[PDB]
């Protein structure tokens, strides 16, 4: 005999959570895990109120009618476990925490004796443009911004859920060059 | 319109620095 | 008299709908308004869920328990609804569907006399440098790419929130600077 | 682990390829 309210429950507590995922603004570096880490509670809550409702539809005998449904639910569920277990992989590969934090599709990833380099990227182009400057001293890449604790090796790299794709630092256009105070860009290209 | 905006503007980043001040030591 | 089968019906489509954006890959444009489009669908389903949750309530009486957690899913509700108005705010004065179709921060924007470019970014920042390039003629920031319909004006902007960001063409690194031949690198500053 | 990455690769791009000719004329 399972109860009714323990639905009503988990339902409200996602609705919660959902409310709070969806609202959360994407500034800082803490918000992002808070922004992950809520997603994490949520799923759980989905899966929660998941199985229990499907508990439910055993119960009373009603499983017969949805059961692709719950199916496709589960199969889904599985497809974005594996995708975060992809994520983990990058991350441990990435050698940085920023695979799981930011959402990006790519991530444009350099490593130095230190410190490793992880910026989200959407898609690979044929040229990247990295800003470093400061107000702090900055690695900046389509608005994401990481801490320079280092110089820039010759040699980037984009990492992907399948996809690695080498660049060559071909020209590092100084202040003189660009006659912008306080900013070197560096430009890489795709490596055929 | 814009009343709102200008309104709104500041108060959502004065909610997170209060954000910032409480939850600092939690983390 | 609400029957119970209408909340597990709302619980499993909801479960469906989080499945489906959770795996959902953002690579070209006709998804990312599918992600968005299902999201959609997703939120009427999570109200549906809700209201239909606390309609139970009052009918079992248990209501007086959690109505504080409700007041704050509809709190919250209500503060999402204000974002997707200020997003659509956006895209009406950015005059291009990308500002509801992306989810970054800010959107750096210019506008030519037929097209207007409305491309996704993360955080305002010193500098910002354009990729101008073909394979299909494009520009692209971040990754982002948006196909060029004409030339970029001296003048740029980032819109946001609530911020609006003007920033001045410095220079332009042509190849012969750069020496990576077909690609044009345009470098703006952030006007005091 | 690299077998599975490389079996799994493409798949999923064809997968999005199929989506594409399926849904090309309902949009």
């Amino acid at each position: 005999s399972l109860p009714f309210g323990w639905l009503v429950i988990g339902v409200a507590f996602l609705a919660v959570f959902q409310s709070a995922t969806k609202i959360i603004a994407l500034n800082k570096r803490w918000q992002l895990a808070l922004y992950k880490g809520f997603q994490f509670i949520c799923n759980l809550l989905l899966l929660f109120v998941t199985i229990y409702s499907h508990l439910l539809l055993v119960a009373a005998g009603m499983e017969a009618q949805f059961l692709y449904l719950y199916a496709l639910i589960y199969f889904l569920q599985c497809i974005n476990a594996c995708r975060i277990i992809m994520r983990c992989w990058l991350c441990w590969k990435c050698k940085s925490k920023n695979p799981l934090l930011y959402d990006a599709n790519y991530f444009v990833c350099w490593h130095t004796h230190n410190y490793d380099y992880c910026i989200p990227y959407n898609s690979v182009t044929d040229t990247i443009v990295v800003t470093e400057g400061d107000g702090k001293e900055d690695y900046q890449i389509g608005g994401y911004s990481e801490d320079r604790h280092s110089g820039v090796k010759d040699y980037v790299v984009v990492h992907g859920y399948f996809t690695e794709v080498y660049y060559q630092l071909e020209s590092t256009q100084i202040t003189t060059d660009t006659g912008i105070e306080n900013a070197t860009f560096f430009i890489f290209n795709k490596l055929v | 319109f814009s009343k709102l905006r200008e309104q709104l503007g500041p108060v959502t980043q004065e909610f997170w620095d209060n954000l910032e001040k409480e939850t600092e030591g939690l983390r």
